[PDB]
């Protein structure tokens, strides 16, 4: 049925080009309605983000597969500013320095990426159900796109359209 | 007293007598046998009234097939098939929609979409034979939004069914109005809220193929929108995907001559549910009687093919094409004090009966 | 029965202001005069910038009918920042709800708008002005720092409101938590006393409110419509709400214990879309002393024998009862897409016959849906289902209809007469009428004949001017009345007795009065009203055979009476009228044997 796109196809080509012999596949965050504040909460200095490992897996199985991984986030207007950090889930229970970021007072919502393929990549082979990352204020004043679950009338579903993800970049198996 | 059937050829093919004339005195009866026979091969005028709420951003996608697949399926039920399209979201209003300034015209503003102006009712596309253009409308259609989870509905479809110069119903056709749907409908008078006190005359109000009176009429009651859908002859079929279905489902005993079914969660069903609508829709048979005959009181009992009866609108089920259902109608006058009409519900021909009288 | 629709008082505001959208009456006290409170939700107030604002307006009634705006508000949308508004009052719909208790108005405008301090927001949470003494403040129970739809920020407060008799506030705010709707209760003594003009959210400490549910609740609409009564037997009234689109559209009203919200009872409709609980209403009318509750459901099909349904509206009728069950009728509307049973107002008695009266609207049925107000008197057994008086609105429609009967209040008595009167709104034509009650005179008319047995040859007495001996009889008949109210104590009545009228017209009467030579004889009667019977005495005699019919016949012997009409008035030119649930006209009779 060739013709027009689905909304998956045409949501990562332009996905691909927001942020200013491969194949890319999205790996979305989990709900924070279903899992995000069940492991723990939000708080007013730190946002939690994960994500299901076998989900990846689907798309990403192998570790030696993996070509990069970026996480994209969409931030929300800033007005003035606000200094972040962004840390990675270690043995499952203890968080460690990864990267930050100096965010502009920006009017319109923006989206950020950052470099995690060699996180990916360990939480590829770590033969774990969950994984994630936090991030917090260097006190946390900047809004994101999503973790809300107050949010329900019939703007209930596109609420979860957006949200952050893992674009994921892998070298076909037919190539190898 | 007497019953006359005019000996003129008739213009009706499937309902007959076309016109019956009878004579009453008070404390007198008459009576006549009233034969619909049900054509094969109808002329079909499908016209989609879809919802294009937030809430259908998953559903808007799966219409991108429903236009060459469902075109070869109704060839074998059908005589000549149109295809037609628009859409609801809301009235676009407070406390309906957001009226912020940034928002009030992309009510997904706020998750970094680009969502459609909310509106009431659009007329996108004139009922067409070119299956084409249809696909190409329905590829086109962005998603709207508005904040509470029901839509206007029932009123998009009272101006859909009223709008016949519009739309481009034809009278030799079968006129289905298709709903696309998965939350609840509002009710006349859930738009008090809005400060909206003036109630539906039931007219057609579009002007640029737009619905222009959405924020200063309420919407249509059960009554007038079944109302105007019989006198429009229109047969309406509401597909729904979510558990509402089982809402609408419910209100089918309120509203004659119209079916429901259920989308799949993949919308894998949506060419088959409209031609099961259509084909179920065909073979229930039942007539009302518009009485505007002072004095005078109709007492009308089905005769179906099986030899049950079944009294007034309650109508005979399993009709199929060759197959004659017959109606035994009564006419007595009461008392001392024009014409009224009996018409099978979806169908395009009418029988007049006119009523004379002396006391 | 008794209403006098001949010479109403009509009022009108201004043109498009839907003036008459919502009635009240307004009693202070002891000012010694009283007001009739009109609201006009889309009027062009003289605040600062504000488009149709809305207003209310309160109208005289001695005298002249004139109509003057209450400065409930007189100021402009209050800045929360330089260049950035706190609150919207364009089109707020101020006057689309009004109540008062005593001195006490309250007044809502149901589509007020504000920001929140938080973001930039334009949501419309509600708000209402209670006036009372010479003090206004401002009530906004759902302005609050819980907002959103999923909070209180499209709560629409004020949307319905009443007062209950121990002085608090009921109101309802049926948008609150995505539509599943809440009500709050609050004290006046809090509402005035906890006010601060520089704060936004504000903190009660005596206030009772339902809370959050499941989001099957939503789209709810509770709060919708509110009344008051007891409903438990604690001295208490509690709060009675509809929930029109409650239970997959059937409609539910809720009661709920009016000093701690816990839930008591639980109405549903039968009918998708019939919209049961759009209005409510609580009074008892039946005598009982137990509040008896009114829900109406105006979209109501009935469904004839064909199978074919018509949209007429209908009021369920349920009387309470000791045991704490109630007892269900319902009354269905007359004319079709009249939505009958859209507004519901106790009369209080209006009859003065111990039962509460009601009247219930119809705002779209008569000639060209001018809109009907039926009136339904009580009794012992429950209400009656057939209305006693018919209300038809006098004006077409200009752009819309007039919508009579759209807003009505009772059980006030303007006129202080006992008997008390009913405002009746008309929004579409910009008017309101006010229908005053006429007081009830109840005969009692005596009638007797002596002997009741008699014949041709029992001659008893002699005709006048020629003393031949004739048959006789005497007929005796007896008159008094009275009423509950304030009536003339001189009761001007016209009263006939006839004499065997019991025959084909033409035909010779028998029994003719013994000085008139006649079958007929009247006279005008002056009796004291609440005393004695007045009685008076005419002598009747027989014609011989040689004029007859028959030999052997009945004498019927009849009384007939009505009011003069002419002296029978009050000071204002008000009259009384005759109790329509009793006859005037009455037999007795003799025979010839
Ligand atoms: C007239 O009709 C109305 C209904 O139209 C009826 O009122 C409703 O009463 C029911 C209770 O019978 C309310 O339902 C819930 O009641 C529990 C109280 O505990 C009972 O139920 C639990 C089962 O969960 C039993 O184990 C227990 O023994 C009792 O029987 C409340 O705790 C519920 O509160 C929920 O909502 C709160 C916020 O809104 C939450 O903070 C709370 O945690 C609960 O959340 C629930 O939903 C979550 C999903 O959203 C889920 O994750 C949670 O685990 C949990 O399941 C709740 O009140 C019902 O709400 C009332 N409805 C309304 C509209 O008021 C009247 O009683 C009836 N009147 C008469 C006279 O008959
Ligand atoms: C059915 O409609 C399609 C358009 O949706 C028509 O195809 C177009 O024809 C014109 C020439 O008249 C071309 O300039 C367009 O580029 C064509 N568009 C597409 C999408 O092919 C088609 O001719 C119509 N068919 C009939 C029988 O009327
Ligand atoms: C009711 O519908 C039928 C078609 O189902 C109409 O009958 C057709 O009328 C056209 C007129 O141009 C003829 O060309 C067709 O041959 C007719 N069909 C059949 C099967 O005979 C009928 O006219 C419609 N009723 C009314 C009152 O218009
Ligand atoms: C159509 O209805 C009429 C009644 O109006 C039927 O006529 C009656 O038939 C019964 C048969 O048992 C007789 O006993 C009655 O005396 C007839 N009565 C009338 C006119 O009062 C007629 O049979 C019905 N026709 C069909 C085909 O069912
Ligand atoms: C209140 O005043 C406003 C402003 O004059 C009126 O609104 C105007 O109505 C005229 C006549 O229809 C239009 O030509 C203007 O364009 C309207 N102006 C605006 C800003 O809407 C409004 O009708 C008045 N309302 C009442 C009840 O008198
Ligand atoms: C109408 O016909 C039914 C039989 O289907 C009969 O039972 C009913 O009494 C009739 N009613 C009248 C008013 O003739
Ligand atoms: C009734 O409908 C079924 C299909 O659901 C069909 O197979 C059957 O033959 C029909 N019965 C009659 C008497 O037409
Ligand atoms: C409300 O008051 C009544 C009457 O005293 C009592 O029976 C009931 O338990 C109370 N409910 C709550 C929730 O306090
Ligand atoms: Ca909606
Ligand atoms: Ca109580
Ligand atoms: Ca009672
Ligand atoms: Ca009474
Ligand atoms: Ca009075
Ligand atoms: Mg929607």
């Amino acid at each position: 049925p060739p013709g027009p796109l689905p909304e998956a196809v045409l949501a990562l080509y332009n996905s691909t080009r927001d942020r200013v012999a491969k194949e890319v596949t999205r790996v979305l965050m989990v709900e924070s309605g279903n899992q995000i504040y069940d492991k723990f909460k939000g708080t007013p200095h730190s946002l939690y983000m994960l994500f299901n490992t076998s989900e990846l897996r689907e798309a990403v199985p192998e570790p030696v597969l993996l070509s990069r991984a970026e996480l994209r986030l969409l931030r929300l207007k800033l007005k003035v500013e606000q200094h972040v950090e962004l840390y990675q889930k270690y043995s499952n229970d203890s968080w460690r320095y990864l990267s930050n970021r100096l965010l502009a007072p920006s009017d319109s919502p923006e989206w950020l990426s950052f470099d995690v393929t060699g996180v990916v990549r360990q939480w590829l082979t770590r033969r774990e159900a969950i994984e994630g990352f936090r991030l917090s204020a260097h006190t946390l004043h900047v809004e994101i796109n999503g973790f809300n679950s107050g949010r329900r009338g019939d703007l209930a579903t596109i609420h979860g359209m957006n949200r952050p993800f893992l674009l994921l970049m892998a070298t076909p198996l037919e190539r190898a | 007293v007497h019953v006359i059937i005019p000996t003129e050829n008739e213009i009706n093919t499937q309902v007959t007598p076309g016109e019956v004339s009878i004579q009453l005195r008070p404390g007198a009866e008459a009576n006549f046998m009233l034969k619909v026979h049900p054509l094969k091969k109808y002329p079909v005028d499908l016209y989609y009234l879809v919802d294009v709420s937030a809430s259908m951003h998953n559903n808007i996608e799966k219409l991108n097939s429903v236009g060459n697949d469902l075109s070869r399926k109704m060839a074998f039920f059908s005589r000549d098939f149109r295809l037609g399209f628009g859409s609801y979201v809301d009235k676009t209003v407070s406390p309906y929609i957001s009226i912020h300034p940034e928002r009030i015209h992309n009510q997904c503003s706020d998750y970094n979409l680009d969502c459609m102006p909310p509106h009431g009712y659009i007329h996108v596309l004139s009922l067409t034979e070119n299956i084409t253009e249809f696909e190409k409308a329905v590829h086109r259609q962005k998603i709207s939004g508005n904040i509470d989870t029901p839509e206007g509905g029932f009123d998009a479809m009272l101006q859909a069914a009223v709008c016949e110069s519009h739309i481009g119903w034809r009278k030799e056709a079968k006129r289905l109005l298709l709903v696309m749907t998965d939350q609840t409908s509002h009710l006349a008078l859930d738009s008090k809220l809005a400060g909206i006190v003036v109630p539906n005359d039931g007219n057609c109000h579009l002007k640029n193929n737009v619905y222009v009176k959405s924020t200063t009429m309420e919407h249509p009651s059960l009554g007038q929108l079944s109302e105007k859908l019989i006198d429009n002859n229109i047969n309406v079929i509401f597909a729904v995907q979510g558990k509402q279905f089982h809402w609408y489902k419910d209100l089918l005993p309120l509203l004659p001559g119209t079916i429901a079914g259920e989308i799949e969660s993949k919308a894998a069903n949506l060419n088959n549910l409209v031609v099961e609508a259509y084909q179920k829709l065909i073979s229930e048979v039942k007539v009302q009687v518009e009485n505007q005959v002072q004095g005078i009181y109709f007492n009308i009992t089905a005769i179906c093919p099986d030899g049950s009866r079944k009294p007034g609108m309650e109508g005979c089920r399993n009709v199929t094409s060759n197959d004659e259902v017959l109606f035994n109608v009564t006419v007595t006058m009461k008392k001392c004090d024009n014409y009224a009409i009996i018409k099978p519900i979806g169908f395009n021909e009418t029988a007049k009966i006119h009523i004379h009288r002396n006391c | 029965f008794n209403l006098d629709v001949d010479s109403p008082a009509e009022y009108s505001g201004p043109e498009g202001s839907y003036f008459g959208f919502a009635v009240d009456f307004f009693v202070p006290s002891a000012s010694s005069r009283m007001f009739l409170l009109v609201g006009a939700p889309k009027a062009n107030t003289t605040q600062p910038g504000i488009v149709e604002g809305g207003q209310v307006l309160k109208c005289d009634w001695s005298s002249t009918r004139r109509c003057q705006p209450i400065e409930f508000d007189a100021t402009g949308n209050r800045d929360y920042a330089k260049d950035d508004p706190l609150e919207f009052k364009s089109h707020q719909w101020f006057g689309a709800s009004v109540r008062s208790k005593q001195d006490k108005i309250l007044a809502c405008a149901p589509l007020y708008h504000w920001r929140t301090e938080m973001k930039q927001e334009r949501e419309p949470v509600g708000t209402c002005f209670l006036q009372d003494g010479t003090k206004t403040v401002e009530y906004a129970p759902c302005r609050s720092q819980d907002i959103d739809a999923d909070g209180q920020g499209f709560c629409q407060g004020g949307f319905s409101i009443d007062f209950t008799k121990a002085d608090r506030v009921l109101l309802g705010g049926p948008g609150s938590f995505y539509w599943q709707g809440q009500l709050i209760s609050d004290q006046v003594a809090e509402i005035v006393s906890k006010y601060d003009p520089n704060v936004y959210s504000i903190k009660y400490n005596n206030q009772l409110a339902t809370r959050t549910a499941q989001a099957i609740f939503d789209d709810s609409y509770l709060g919708y419509s509110v009344a008051v009564g007891d409903f438990n037997g604690d001295g208490i009234d509690d709060f009675v709400s509809g929930v029109p689109r409650a239970a997959r559209t059937l409609g539910m009203v809720y009661i709920y214990d009016g000093k701690n919200m816990s839930s008591l009872y639980n109405f549903t409709g039968e009918q998708m879309a019939a919209y049961f609980g759009f209005s409510v209403a609580a009074t008892d009318i039946n005598g009982d002393d137990y509040a008896d509750v009114f829900i109406g459901a105006p979209l109501f099909m009935d469904r004839g024998s064909d199978g074919k349904l018509q949209e007429v509206g209908q009021v369920s009728v349920s009387l309470q009862r000791a045991s704490g069950d109630f007892q269900t009728t319902k009354l269905n509307g007359f004319e079709v897409f009249a939505r009958f049973g859209s507004a519901i107002a106790p009369l209080g008695d209006l009859d003065q016959d111990g039962f509460n009266d009601i009247a219930i609207a119809a705002p779209y049925g008569g000639e060209d849906k001018k809109g009907i107000v039926y009136i339904f008197n009580g009794r012992s057994t429950g209400l009656n289902a057939v209305p006693s008086q018919i209300l038809e609105g006098q004006w077409a429609a200009r752009s819309m209809p007039p919508s009579f009967g759209y807003s009505m209040k009772g059980a006030t008595d303007i006129d202080k007469n006992g008997y008390p009167d009913l405002i009746v709104g008309a929004f579409g034509v910009d008017r309101a009428i006010l229908y005053r009650a006429r007081p009830v005179i109840t005969v009692n008319a005596g009638l007797e004949v002596y002997p009741s047995i008699l014949n041709q040859d029992n001659k008893t007495c002699s005709l006048p001017g020629t003393a031949l001996k004739v048959s006789c009889f005497n007929v005796r008949f007896c008159l008094k009345a009275d009423g509950k109210g304030v009536l003339p104590r001189k009761l001007n009545f016209q009263v006939e007795l006839l004499l065997d009228k019991l025959k084909q017209k033409g035909a010779i009467r028998r029994a003719l009065f013994l000085y008139s030579r006649s079958p007929s004889h009247s006279k005008n009667m002056t009796i004291s009203r609440g005393g004695l019977m007045q009685c008076e005495e005419l002598i009747a005699y027989l014609r011989d055979e040689s004029e007859f019919r028959d030999k052997l016949t009945p004498i019927t012997i009849f009384m007939e009476y009505r009011l003069d009409y002419r002296t029978a008035a009050d000071t204002t030119g008000l009259q009384p009228i005759l109790n329509q649930f009793t006859p005037a006209n009455i037999s007795r009779q003799a025979h010839i044997l």
